């Protein structure tokens, strides 16, 4: 679907007394949650941009939250060392979740709806368990502060970024990295994978050749500060295109809900649409005042929300 | 106001003017032929939301304790026995009573209970509604004209109050000597020369005024028949009970003679056709009301 | 009642009239007089003193004949088989239908209504009223010798305050409607207040107020309209003066519209207790921001 | 004030310079009612009307459901007699005033004069007056104007000039009312009931008598048809003064008779003791109305055969009353 | 009242039989205006059921009353007889007469 | 597909989820194709069920939403809460146009009449109130229950309102003069829901029950009222005798309505299931395990052979009918 | 089950002649409409 | 208003509902039916003995 953010704004929340660091779409519900440095997680309703409610549970700065497939359970992650587990139904910390030394980066849930991914300064990956609170198996191989990790549509594979210039991909089964990228010209930051609406269009917009099975592999983006977007292919491992004209580090990216265009935010005050398919929809949007933290796209609705260092989240229509 | 108020609005445009002045206060219109206006009456009470109510000739005896303000304070709260059921009177609760039949009457105790207000038409103001309608109607050029300026003249005055207002506010508030501290000379000078171009745009604003007064002279005399034709509309029910004519029916009759002239189609003289419509007013309204 | 009340001559004297009849048997009130004079806070506030439950009915839009009735058979009922001091104060803008005045007049003189209690609403009143003579120990068992009992108890307990506006037609009217109303019941013409009643209120109302001024000059020919004003009056008098000045002038207003044809509202002290009011509130905020 | 002696036009008056929101009270003296008026109007304009009698509670009921139906579906909605509910009627303009209607819709309210009625009633809606016309030439031009064109202008060429005589007749007993002594015994209810059986009367036996023909011989028409029939059942019947009867047999015989259709028959003799009415020579609709609206402005009793002198203390009494309303509202 | 006036007018249409109401002017002001009503329908159907047009094979000619259709028999007419010279008696409405 | 013969299947088409509370009710548009459910967190979301994609929530009552209503012109929708209030909705804009006070305690059904001017309200008072469209004011109150008053429902013409209330008894009032034509009381518990025959289905009825065709031509309004003892009864309004009793739900019926052929009894209730019934033959053809929870309401689309069922799993499901 | 609970209100003034009241009172309910009673006492109710 | 009652010795069952708090909600927040009147709790209201 065509949906586009449009350079007039619908709401303006502003609430944190903190830069937001993080802002998510809840799967069911017509919620938007956002995290900030304050230490304190707002829930907000983006249809008519209320304030809902806060969870200040967490110590020091909170950095990455997540959800599930049913919605039912929200992680995370801040600078206290530790990762807290949410109820949303009564929004409350359920369970709170020690090691992994230093502050912790990014958390993440499997679609599976049972383990729980995170990344830290410690230069390792810990896997662990909803259910329980046990880290059984933690992923170690990179070097430097991991920034962000992502996991796959299925819980079995796992990318994870960091400053050390590579972006590794590891397997729940064997714990090994299966493809390691060691090619961005500055920090990588962010990343995002591929969903089935736009495999198909991966494969004539860069000329790939399928393989045996046919099946074109799982794919890979990551953003780095070196101001450049490029998309990688995990199955093999080279470059299909690389996306340049961002002014400033690029802090977050994903694929639109209908796989065709990309959607990227940036440290240059503005949010960019690109195009892979043909390069003709170069659409510069500027979003907030200050530097624009993360960004996230409505499965259905056609609905974006953007965070930012300026204590203001802000909602943008998609036509 | 003392006692609760009663509006007398045959036009109704008081109503309104009470619902914008209390739509921050979430005001909410009930009547008195509503056979729920008690819970909207204990709502009120209970909340302290500002209430108004119509159609006061079928009053309901229940506002009397409400009316009399026969409030009982003990504990802290106050207490109005409403029917057979206390409820907590907030201090911010008002009532208004409004009607559109200005010839009702009231028997003496809800006379004694209410504070009477009559929104009555003066010749005045009618001759400034006709003056201002047939300047929009035969020059709408100048009828914008003048109404950007009067915006204009009235944020221009409500600026001066508040720079005066500062300015004694600044020199009041000096802890100390004025050239002791130099962010309050720039305050003053910021202010002092505020007004200055206000001045001016006061005075460049009352020269245009004066060329649209001027040229509204033209219109007075109209304004002023009007007036005379309504007042004798009016007066009309001293022969015959039946010529009960509302002030709406003017407004009808000096419309159609405005805008649904068969006269003016062709006629582009300002003259000519204050002449036509001078002369057609007097027809038409002679030929409705007979 | 939380309401502050201003005491004059004619209050103190309108009180005792009050508690004169209220501690007589079979004592009925006829308070004729201006609306918003004071006649039912007055009734409300004597009531009180000689432990009469002040008992008013709540007329609605709705409100009807049985309604009218229900409310007389809940007052009997306290009246007569509680023994409860009740002191029934209504308003002739309850009188909303001629039955309504057709079951007082029967209750004014004889002190109990034959058709107002039947089936087994009777059966229930008598029940109450045998227990009801228990408790003064008396031992009553039939029931023709009860309902005497309970007329008795009624005629002793209850006490019914009548207040209407002087109309003259009315009045006339009212003397055939109810021959009881003025026969059963004590005359007490409240009316609207005099000038020196004005005067009063205006001279305590104001007391807190300033209104001095000691260069005051008295003018040669004082505008005197209270008669017992001091012949050299002070500036607070003079202030007075022409408070009362000012509702008489209101009077005269309507007389002359209603004369001409229009339509008047009338005056009631209410007005003057607004006026005063205001007055205080004004000089009270306009001495404020001038200093 | 040449328009007020035209008969009123409610066709523009109701489609422009009537609101959907604004009721059509439509006042009459007592002899008269408008309802017949808006029937006509509501047929020629092709648009559905609902006709309730106030009076009744579940009259009260029909009502509030076809002004219901009504203001969504742009329909006409008529209640007459609605003078005897006054309480009804301040409830009725109290759901007008809140009301949105549709574009179409409008609201009459039959009704005869009376102090009774609301005063917000009458502020709220527009009134209309139906009286007496005030003159012979007015009471024509109403005739006229009330009876279609292809009524008139049937197979028979006499037919036309039949109807004008009728027009006269009733003209001149409608407008002998206004003297009450002299013009007649009592104040006789002359009104388009009596015409409108007069007209069906005239139709039934010129019919009967002329078989389609065009042409029709003058003395061939039933004149004693005519005659005796208005003189016992149309307008007779309500005469019950014997000198009344015989002054209505006076004027049909005067005027339904073969000499009527000469060239110099005389409505009136010597109405200014000079000049007379004449028999207009048209034989067509249009040419009678012509002359109708050719008729001179003054009019004296002697047009209706009454001494000129009948009208002296009525238009002295009306003058000092004139002064008098003047003289309350300064 | 309207209902009995209905019922009665019911009663004559489908029975064919002619109404005599004497001191028809009795009746309260009100209840006359809506009895005005309910004749004007009866009359109505009359008219309709005169013309040429009509057969008799067709559907039997009805009118409106009581918020029912009563079939209407030629036969069947209305009459008032009254004295107006009464003082207090109701005032027939122009409508209905 | 026979167009008035048509099932529902087992086979779901759209599983709508936005809810996060219970869902009350689930209605259709008469007109446009899009419906409309109230859930309990006072939240009124669109949906269009061609399609299953979600439109926009209306929200602005305070408290959990109860019943929602159209009128026949589907212009208006007629929403009523616990808190107290009905508010009244203009459809092509999506406000709220008019709020409606005056029920001393929680609301739990509303109803647009017939006619479009006038809206039928039931509430924890014991009362069944009547309001005006154009003015909102209380005009009526229907007192006579002994209990809550669940729902309310009007007729074709709109002449008579059923309700059912926790007294274990159905009503049968007349709005013209307020009286209750009849006390329907056979139910052994508290009845929950009810809902009128239509036009298409009283020669159905009348020889299904084997009832004798009557003089006047019409066999008289039925009603069916589901309750809370697992029974289905059927009402004839006239008679006051219950036709049939329908017995197979293993829980508390929560709603019951007529095919719009009228030719099967469709009816939801809390044992997760939904059945369709033959009144020709007092029996059950099919029954399908609508949610995982208890089934709050259903509706049954006039023309479109669409079937939509509420759930307290907080989950609107349409279902195709073959 | 339908059952409508009925609780006795005790008091320090309550006496037999209450309780038998209450004891009309469900009866009347439960023999005369048809009404389902559940009733549910506690021995502390059991003042005599 | 806060309560302070003394006497406890004599307790009247009539405070089983306030002690109990068997209140509902919805239809004006906090109901209790003391007795037989369908009284509104108070939020701030505490009793001691
Ligand atoms: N002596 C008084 N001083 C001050 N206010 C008074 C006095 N008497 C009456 N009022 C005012 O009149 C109101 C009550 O009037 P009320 O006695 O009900 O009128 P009525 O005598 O017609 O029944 C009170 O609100 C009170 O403010």
């Amino acid at each position: 679907k065509e949906w586009i953010p449009r350079p007039p704004e619908k709401y303006a929340l502003s609430g944190h007394r903190s830069p937001v660091t993080r802002v998510i779409f809840h799967p069911v519900f017509s919620v938007m949650v956002s995290a900030s440095e304050d230490a304190t997680i707002k829930v907000w309703d983006y249809e008519t941009g209320d304030f809902e409610r806060t969870l200040k549970g967490h110590t020091d700065s909170v950095q990455d939250i997540s959800f599930d497939h049913s919605g039912k359970l929200l992680a995370s992650c801040s600078a206290d060392m530790t990762i807290k587990l949410w109820d949303f139904q009564g929004f409350e910390c359920i369970r709170t979740m020690h090691g992994h030394d230093h502050n912790v980066s990014s958390v993440a849930i499997m679609p599976n709806g049972d383990h729980i991914v995170s990344a830290s300064r410690d230069k390792t990956i810990k896997m662990w368990e909803v259910q329980t609170g046990y880290c059984v198996k933690t992923f170690t191989g990179h070097r430097e502060w991991v920034r962000m990790v992502r996991p796959n549509q299925d819980g079995t594979l796992i990318a994870s970024c960091s400053n050390d210039q590579t972006v590794r991909v590891w397997v729940v089964a064997t714990k090994e990295c299966k493809a390691e990228l060691r090619e961005h010209e500055h920090v990588v930051e962010c990343i995002s994978w591929a969903p089935e609406s736009s495999y198909s269009s991966i494969s004539e917009a860069t000329g790939s050749e399928t393989k045996k099975s046919g099946k074109p592999g799982p794919f890979l983006l990551s953003g780095s500060r070196d101001k450049t977007i490029k998309m990688w292919d995990v199955s093999t491992g080279m470059c299909l295109m690389t996306l340049v004209g961002h002014d400033n580090w690029v802090r977050g990216v994903l694929f639109h809900s209908g796989g065709k265009f990309i959607l990227s935010c940036a440290d240059d005050k503005t949010l960019r649409v690109w195009d892979y398919k043909n390069k003709r929809c170069m659409k510069t949007l500027n979003a907030h005042e200050h530097f624009v933290t993360s960004l996230d796209f409505h499965k259905t609705a056609p609905y974006v929300v953007t965070g930012s260092v300026d204590q203001t989240v802000k909602v943008w229509e998609c036509r | 106001f003392n006692r609760y108020p009663l509006i007398i609005d045959p036009s109704g445009q008081a109503t309104e003017f009470i619902m914008n002045e209390y739509k921050d206060r979430k005001i909410t219109r009930t009547s008195f032929l509503d056979d729920a206006f008690r819970k909207n009456l204990e709502s009120a009470l209970r909340f302290g939301n500002p209430l108004l109510v119509q159609d006061v000739e079928s009053y309901d005896p229940v506002l009397n304790p409400v009316l009399n303000r026969e409030v009982r304070r003990t504990g802290g709260r106050v207490l109005i026995t409403l029917g057979d059921q206390d409820i907590d009177l907030s201090p911010s609760f008002v009532i208004f009573l409004s009607t559109r039949d200005p010839t009702v009457e009231f028997p003496p105790d809800l006379c004694s209970r209410v504070t009477f207000v009559n929104f009555t038409v003066t010749r005045s103001s009618l001759q400034s509604q006709c003056l201002n309608e047939v300047l929009k109607a035969e020059r709408p050029d100048v009828d914008e004209k003048r109404s950007d300026l009067l915006k204009l003249q009235g944020e221009f005055q409500l600026r001066l109050r508040q720079l005066e207002k500062s300015l004694l506010q600044a020199l009041n508030e000096v802890k100390g000597r004025i050239l002791d501290d130099d962010t309050i000379i720039t305050t003053l000078e910021n202010l002092k020369r505020e007004a200055a171009e206000v001045t001016r745009k006061v005075e460049e604003t009352d020269i245009v005024m004066q060329e649209v007064e001027t040229v509204s002279q033209q219109y007075l005399p109209l304004s002023t028949a009007c007036s005379s034709i309504y007042f004798t509309m009016e007066s009309l029910k001293q022969i015959h009970f039946l010529y009960q004519y509302s002030l709406q029916f003017f407004l009808d009759i000096y419309h159609n003679v405005l805008y649904e002239n068969p006269n003016l189609k062709g006629v582009t003289d300002h003259t000519q056709r204050l002449s036509i419509i001078t002369k057609d007013l007097f027809q038409v309204a002679f030929n409705r009301v007979a | 009642l939380d309401v502050p009340l201003v005491l004059f001559n004619e209050v103190l004297d309108h009180v005792l009239r009050i508690d004169r009849i209220f501690r007589q048997p079979q004592g009925h009130l006829l308070l004729i007089g201006v609306s918003g004079a004071g006649k039912t806070t007055l009734s409300r506030f004597v009531a009180w003193m000689n432990g009469l439950s002040v008992y008013q009915i709540k007329v609605h839009r709705k409100y009807t004949g049985e309604d009218f009735d229900e409310d007389l058979r809940t007052v009997l009922r306290r009246s007569g088989c509680k023994n409860e001091k009740i002191a029934f104060i209504m308003d002739e803008s309850n009188v909303l239908d001629s039955g309504f005045l057709e079951r007082m007049n029967t209750l004014l003189a004889n002190g109990e209504v034959p058709g107002l209690f039947e089936g087994d609403e009777y059966a229930t009143l008598m029940t109450q009223c045998k227990e009801g003579a228990q408790k003064e120990g008396l031992m009553l068992d039939s029931h023709e010798e009860l309902y005497k009992w309970f007329t008795s108890q009624v005629i002793r307990n209850l006490h019914v305050v009548f207040t209407m506006n002087p109309s003259s037609e009315g009045l006339k009217d009212r003397a055939a409607t109810s021959p009881a109303l003025f026969n059963r019941c004590v005359l007490n013409w409240f009316g609207d207040w005099s000038t020196e009643a004005l005067y009063q209120v205006g001279k305590e109302f104001t007391s807190k107020m300033d209104l001095e001024k000691p260069n005051y000059i008295v003018p040669d020919y004082m505008p005197v309209v209270y008669d017992k004003l001091p012949q050299p009056p002070s500036h607070r008098e003079a202030i007075v003066n022409s408070c009362v000045f000012v509702h008489q002038t209101l009077h005269q207003a309507n007389a002359r519209l209603a004369k001409r044809g229009g339509r008047t509202m009338a005056i009631t002290p209410r007005h003057y207790l607004d006026f005063i009011n205001h007055y205080a509130n004004l000089f009270h905020e306009k001495r404020s921001e001038l200093e | 004030m040449s328009i007020m002696e035209q008969p009123l036009d409610l066709t523009h008056i109701v489609g422009t310079e009537v609101k959907p929101n604004t009721p059509v009270l439509m006042c009459s003296v007592p002899g008269y009612d408008a309802s017949g008026h808006v029937e006509d109007l509501a047929a020629e304009q092709n648009t559905q009307i609902t006709s309730i009698a106030i009076g009744s509670a579940e009259g009260f009921n029909q009502a509030d459901k076809a002004i219901n139906t009504a203001v969504k579906s742009g329909r006409w909605v008529m209640l007459k007699n609605v003078h005897l509910a006054p309480g009804w009627l301040m409830q009725l303009e109290k759901k007008l005033h809140s009301l949105q209607p549709h574009a179409c819709f409008r609201l009459f309210l039959t009704m005869e004069i009376n102090p009774k009625v609301p005063v917000n009633l009458l502020r709220a809606g527009r009134i209309f007056v139906f009286e007496p016309p005030p003159g012979v030439k007015a009471n024509m031009l109403r005739t006229f104007s009330s009876i279609p064109v292809s009524r008139i202008c049937k197979s028979p060429n006499e037919r036309a000039r039949l109807y004008f005589l009728l027009a006269w007749f009733h003209a001149i007993i409608q407008e002998r009312l206004r003297y009450a002594p002299l013009g007649w015994s009592k104040k006789y209810e002359f009104g388009e009931s009596d015409l409108r059986s007069a007209c069906d009367t005239v139709d039934t036996w010129l019919d009967d008598t002329a078989k389609g023909r065009q042409n029709i011989s003058p003395d061939k028409i039933p004149w004693s048809a005519l005659k005796t029939l208005m003189a016992q059942s149309i307008y007779g019947g309500r005469v019950d003064n014997e000198f009344d009867q015989r002054l209505l047999n006076t004027f049909l015989e005067r005027l339904f008779t073969t000499r009527s259709f000469d060239s110099e028959f005389k409505l009136a003799c010597k109405v200014d003791g000079h000049k007379d009415i004449q028999m207009p020579d048209g034989i067509r609709r249009e040419e009678f109305v012509q002359w109708v609206e050719l008729l001179p402005d003054t009019q004296t009793p002697s047009w209706l055969g009454l001494p000129n002198n009948a009208e002296r203390v009525l238009l002295t009494t009306q003058g000092v009353d004139m002064i008098s309303k003047m003289l309350k509202m300064q | 009242d309207f209902q009995a006036m209905g019922r009665i007018f019911v009663g004559l249409c489908q029975v064919g039989a002619w109404g005599c109401f004497d001191e028809f002017n009795r009746l309260e002001e009100r209840m006359l205006s809506a009895v005005s009503q309910q004749v004007q329908c009866i009359q109505e159907a009359l008219r309709e059921h005169s013309n040429p047009n009509y057969d008799k094979t067709s559907a039997p000619i009805t009118c409106e009353l009581l918020n029912k259709q009563v079939k209407v028999s030629p036969d069947m007419a209305i009459f008032i007889t009254m004295n107006p010279g009464y003082a207090g008696r109701s005032n027939l409405p122009d409508n209905l007469k």
